[PDB]
């Protein structure tokens, strides 16, 4: 068990205890970083699936030295592919999230250097899964990634993909979509 | 194009296969009530 399959990138897993906090509160926790398939699986097998974590929690897998925030240099000019999961079962939820992680670490996208990370929001009622990219103006990259996502998760009309710029996402209570699939 | 980071890809199927043929982190996983066996 000495040898492990190397990944192209180093990834970091993040846990968000609470989605609402005061301006000085840091509810975002680094859990660990990994460089190999085996290390990822080892991490995965020891943490709770998103169907079992607290409501108002987040899971986030981002490349090393990129925070799960849009204020970060890697995310500032970028955006995200959003998938809304209304009335989705737990096994389907866990499977979608895992398949997303596998897309990331497995480098399933041609524009790999456009991928920043991904995050799942568990809110009980309606959960969400998002894939963050570096540049919202990079139409080719965004579209390619979106199509790959659509195929890799076998999405139909029922669940639409929405590409939203992080700058346009600043609403207290809908958000404009640059691209739709 | 040739660069310092050559492409290393893994299909979902491959990754799952690798999963099948198989620190102090436990403490922090337990502290966050995230730990699971």
């Amino acid at each position: 068990h000495l040898y492990k399959h190397p990944l192209m990138n180093v990834w970091t897993l993040w846990y968000l205890e609470n989605d609402r906090s005061k301006s000085w509160e840091d509810m975002q926790n680094e859990i660990t970083s990994f460089d190999t398939v085996e290390d990822f699986w080892s991490l995965y097998n020891h943490i709770k699936p998103p169907s079992e974590i607290k409501l108002g929690s987040d899971y986030s897998l981002f490349k090393k030295n990129i925070r799960p925030m849009w204020e970060d240099a890697a995310n500032k000019q970028g955006g995200r592919w959003v998938i809304t999961l209304n009335k989705s079962s737990k096994t389907d939820l866990d499977n979608l999230w895992l398949d997303v992680l596998l897309c990331l670490i497995g480098e399933a996208f041609d524009h790999s250097d456009q991928i920043c990370g991904a995050v799942i929001n568990i809110r009980g009622k309606s959960n969400k899964i998002s894939i963050w990219t570096a540049d919202g103006n990079n139409e080719e990259a965004a579209l390619e990634i979106g199509h790959k996502l659509r195929d890799a998760l076998r999405l139909g009309r029922n669940n639409s993909l929405q590409y939203q710029l992080h700058k346009d996402t600043m609403v207290k209570q809908n958000v404009k979509s640059i691209y739709t699939l | 194009v040739v660069s310092s980071k050559p492409v290393k890809s893994y299909t979902r199927s491959r990754l799952m296969d690798i999963r099948n043929g198989m620190i102090e982190l436990e403490g922090r996983l337990r502290r966050m009530n995230i730990w699971r066996t």
